[PDB]
RNA sequence: GCGGGGCCCGAAGCAUUUACUUUGAAAAAAUUAGAGUGUUCAAAGCAGGCCCGAGCCGCCUGGAUACCGCAGCUAGGAAUA
RNA sequence: UACCUGGUUGAUCCUGCCAGUAGCAUAUGCUUGUCUCAAAGAUUAAGCCAUGCAUGUCUAAGUACGCACGGCCGGUACAGUGAAACUGCGAAUGGCUCAUUAAAUCAGUUAUGGUUCCUUUGGUCGCUCGCCACUUGGAUAACUGUGGUAAUUCUAGAGCUAAUACAUGCCGACGGGCGCUGACCCCCUUCGCGGGGGGGAUGCGUGCAUUUAUCAGUGGUGACUCUAGAUAACCUCGGGCCGAUCGCACGCCCCCCGUGGCGGCGACGACCCAUUCGAACGUCUGCCCUAUCAACUUUCGAUGGUAGUCGCCGUGCCUACCAUGGUGACCACGGGUGACGGGGAAUCAGGGUUCGAUUCCGGAGAGGGAGCCUGAGAAACGGCUACCACAUCCAAGGAAG
């Protein structure tokens, strides 16, 4: 109304967060941050729902604030503090190293990865532009900026930045081929190859993305983050590897593993 | 005949004009350098956007206004108004419960530039729009395509 | 209602008074208030007022020009402290501090010094 | 409480709207600096987001261009001598944007005698001796004298524009907007624009 | 797009223009329709399930899917109007 | 369950309505043992309200010179605990209501290339050539001590004292480079010559951000008057940044030389860029009843054109000067609404019909209108100022809603 909010409701809240409908009003109400509230995931969920950790709000805090959870590398003590994807978290006393990956329903999924790729993390690149004293920028998925990058890198680019570092490693050029993550949209958590980028001059551009099993579908071009050079990713995949299953597809291969 | 017909001096206020008139530049032979742009989504520039004289702001072809958004199309039902015209989109609207349509319009006041000479009533003219211009006139003619004659006698 | 300096008017107005002016001290920031006010200029109709010496005549009044209190708060920040005693330069603030003495009777006799500032 | 909003206009079929909410703050207060000629007052008025515009109540001098020599300085305002928008802001010296304004002659005049040693405004002579005789000559050396003999290209004026450096006051136009930004800059009026302009006095 | 040749096909004109139709994106949960689960049953709820021989750093797994009109954005079809 | 039954006649077949029947939602009547979930002053009065409350807030880290306490560890700056008060930040969220409001709100859609954003992150923070810097200056609270009132979160005077409050302001970088200038180049064509160059003596300007003019055409978009670069200059005293801030473990060089130089983790502020939360303003399409509402709008902006004013920006948003336009039987304009809109709910063959004040999203408003302050964000009401309406205390002077 008069200004900005900073509750919200349970049932207003994101649905892929999957809370509770009984035990409360209120939703954990993520921060401003480097990522958009619809898509993220704050940290207080992800230790008492992802990892039951903790069981209420405020055993969330008492770890929070004995300054070991590090987002990207970097202590954040705030409870409500936005995730967000691909990024890294580092317990490091326990040493679990997770990532935040969705999995092939549109979740996010509690993924383990090795302390030494954990060391890492990619960035699609939202612009490039040209600063101040003629110096190139560019700003990525993150709110993370990188000057001097490599002018090979165009828009919508994957970079890979180190953590502790800051700077970028390698880059792999948003091609025909490339193996992608769709990250918007009814079909995001699916993984699969890029087949053709049929652009919409004004509109909006679609993509047409062929999975590893023929599956072919399309998205628009702002959900798309690639994450491979051709066939090979260049990050640990969770179960399932990005491929949507039919209802009747998921119902034997769960009732078989009853068995 | 002139341009020069309001109480200010209307000129681009891009191009510089009184580029140093001496023995080398004479005012025998005495153009100004015309500005003009090209707007995207395949539409062409008239040659009177080039060739022409005239000034206008609100021009899409010589103007500080840039068309992007919705892209339309209507009829030229009334040519008063100085520089700025009104078509009619007319279009059917359905009704689910009578399963049947409805013959329904709204007209839209446009900014016609004049870089188009025969536009007259009853004519075919595709419309981009843009920010506001007026109180009413959102909407700016990027191409007219002409009906009723192509001989008259 | 107290005075207020620069009304050049007897009587009693109402000013609309904003954080700073006199006789107003505000509640929230920004706050203004419109309150009853009385003129700057003396009467009759007044309940007390206050008065200040600017000189020393002739004599003692006893118990009001006499019995000098002690200023028992010095001066703390370190250049007042420099400026009070006439050091002139480095001269070693920290020994040249003054200390308060404290007198209670069910504790031992203390006494006490400030921090420094700049 | 000014407010700026369509909501109380009469709409496109001649329909009165009823309001439906209070005037908002969005809609802020807005009257006129009406920016005159003596000294220099701004003041300085916070908006939204926290900043500041500096509206300009009095100006003093400005900053106005030269363009076809490519000069800018700093020199008084003399006079405003017509406006467009409206003839009774020229009545009561209110300096708006599109204003012609009057300014003097004197920071162009040494910028012109410095860079191509000829003398401007002259038309008699003969009481030159104190900055003028020795600015021209000055005892150069070779190849001074080379490279500014080579400048009778760029060293001539057309015939409206040198009339009025000869009689103290030229004649310019504001390009800034006084009582939003609290400057008066502008161009110095010259070409087919001058013709112009100097028809728009000389018909009043 | 494998200054003048070959397994070669993109940009370009959409050379009347619309209605109509199919496709593909994009469309907040809750609610409905519905998947799973002996809340003891049921309405609900989104939980729960498995052997302790102690290594049980505790293991496995869910929190589906469909429908979101009409208007726009795409690609196709050109009978009918 | 895609369903019917009784009633006009002396009987008949109809047309027709009435009554029956079934949901669900308000109220009431009678009755009521157990146990799970559970609406609940919405409709008439957005009527009026006694009293009590619902917004406040300290880290190792802005300010302790209250004995309020501490081992006052000792002959001195402060072992810390700390009330009180300054500073900062919230109080613009949530909660309540549905009076207003009929292309308005709202919904989907698409924009801002026409703009604002405390915070959060992530960048930038020796790019500026210029007799305190080992730290400048003036107040003020709590406190002490007098006071005035019938009475309020009323405060007056005098004495102290602090800053991340409120200001002024510097070192180092800093050696210079660059361009505009510019007293010797004489080696070139001194043949009478015309010379071809680099150079020095010289004085200016020099970063970002702001404002205007000009020039060229790194990085982009479907598309610029974009981003960047070049030149000429501005820089508002109610004046743009270029750290006079506070904790923690203390260590290193010590050749001037046992006093001077250097260092790790932070915490705060900080112009500007981008992000995030948005907010605002636009586009397209979509709304119930009424003609016993057929012409409306334009002196008072009604539609458009120029030029400007202010506004955070687009714009009759305003002002001046012009043109005479805009809308309408494809329902304008006016009226009514027991009209907040939507997701939705009841119903159940299909088509539909009705309800939706009500927990979710959006809007609106705090008695009725209006005007503002503070702040990033308010025309705020558990903020202020005034009028209108209602209403409280009074010692009748005034106070507070």
């Amino acid at each position: 109304a008069r200004g900005p909010k900073k509750h919200l409701k349970r049932v207003a809240a994101p649905k892929h967060w999957m809370l509770d409908k009984l035990t409360g009003v209120f939703a954990p109400r993520p921060s401003t941050g480097p990522h958009k509230l619809r898509e993220c995931l704050p940290l207080i969920i992800f230790l008492r729902n992802r990892l039951k950790y903790a069981l209420t709000g405020d055993e969330v805090k008492k770890i929070c604030m004995q300054r070991f959870i590090k987002i990207d590398g970097k202590v954040r003590t705030d409870i409500t503090y936005p995730a967000g994807f691909m990024d890294v978290i580092s317990i490091d006393k326990t040493g679990e190293n997770f990532r935040l990956i969705y999995d092939t329903k549109g979740r996010f999924a509690v993924h383990r990865i090795t302390p030494e790729e954990a060391k890492y993390k990619l960035c699609k690149v939202r612009k490039i532009f040209v600063g101040t004293k003629g110096i190139p920028h560019l700003v990525t998925h993150d709110a993370r900026t990188i000057r001097y990058p490599d002018p090979l890198i165009k828009v919508n680019d994957t970079i890979q930045i180190d953590l502790e570092t800051g700077k970028i490693t390698d880059f792999i050029k948003f091609d025909t081929g490339n193996l992608c993550m769709v990250t918007g949209g009814a079909n995001l958590g699916r993984i699969g190859v890029i087949t053709n980028r049929e652009r919409h001059p004004g509109s909006f551009d679609v993509v047409h993305v062929k999975d590893a099993n023929g599956n072919s579908f399309a998205t628009r071009l702002s959900n798309i983050f690639v994450i491979g050079k051709g066939n090979k990713p260049w990050i640990s995949l969770p179960r399932g590897k990005g491929i949507r299953l039919t209802i009747a597809e998921e119902r034997d291969k769960r009732l078989a593993a009853k068995q | 005949a002139d341009i020069q017909t309001e109480r200010a001096y209307q000129k681009q206020p891009t191009i510089f004009q009184n580029k140093k008139r001496v023995l080398l530049g004479e005012t025998g032979k005495e153009k100004l350098p015309r500005y003009y742009k090209n707007i995207g989504l395949g539409f062409k520039t008239p040659k009177e956007a080039i060739e022409g004289t005239y000034i206008d702001k609100k021009c899409p072809f010589t103007g500080n206004v840039s068309i992007r958004g919705r892209i339309l199309s209507g009829v030229v039902t009334k040519m008063k108004m100085q520089r700025t015209i009104v078509i009619r989109r007319d279009y059917l609207h359905y009704i689910r419960k009578y399963n049947r349509f409805e013959k329904r319009h709204k007209n839209m006041s446009v900014h016609l530039s004049p870089c188009f000479r025969d536009v007259q009533i009853g004519d075919i003219v595709t419309v981009g729009e843009c920010r506001p211009l007026s109180k009413t006139v959102r909407f700016n003619v990027l191409k007219v395509t002409k009906a009723a004659g192509t001989k008259k006698q | 209602f107290p005075m207020k300096q620069g009304v050049l008017t007897h009587g009693r107005v109402r000013l609309l008074l904003s954080k700073g002016h006199s006789c107003y001290r505000p509640r929230r920031t920004g706050e203004r208030k419109r309150k009853s006010v009385r003129g700057c200029i003396v009467d009759a109709n007044l309940s007390v007022l206050n008065l200040v010496i600017v000189k020393k005549g002739e004599k003692d009044i006893p118990g009001l020009t006499d019995t000098t209190v002690p200023r028992r708060l010095g001066p703390k920040r370190a250049s007042r402290i420099r400026k009070l005693f006439n050091l002139s330069k480095e001269d070693d603030v920290r020994q040249y501090v003054v200390r308060k003495p404290l007198n209670k009777e069910g504790k031992k006799p203390r006494t006490k010094a400030p921090k420094i500032q700049r | 409480g000014i407010s700026r909003d369509n909501w109380h206009k009469r709409r496109k079929t001649g329909g009165k709207r009823k309001p439906y909410h209070k005037k908002r703050k969005y809609e802020l207060g807005r009257p006129a600096a009406n920016t005159k000629i003596g000294p220099r007052r701004i003041h300085t008025v916070r908006v939204r987001g926290g900043n500041k515009k500096y509206r300009a109540l009095r100006l003093d001098v400005g900053n106005f261009s030269w363009g076809s020599e490519c000069c800018t300085r700093k020199t008084r305002i003399i006079d405003v001598v017509y406006n467009a928008s409206n003839n009774e802001l020229v009545r009561t010296k209110t300096l708006v944007k599109n204003c012609i304004v009057l300014i003097d002659s004197t920071p162009y005049r040494q910028w012109y005698e410095s860079h191509y040693a000829l003398p401007l405004g002259r038309k008699k002579g003969a009481k030159l001796t104190p900055e003028e005789e020795e600015i021209l000559n000055k005892k150069r050396s070779k190849k001074i004298q080379k490279k500014y003999d080579e400048r009778k290209k760029n060293a001539k004026i057309s015939s409206l524009l040198e009339e009025q450096f000869q009689q103290g006051k030229l004649l310019a136009c504001i390009a800034s907007r006084p009582g939003q930004c609290g400057r008066a800059d502008g161009y110095v009026l010259e070409g087919k624009e001058l013709e112009f302009y100097l028809r728009k006095i000389k018909a009043r």
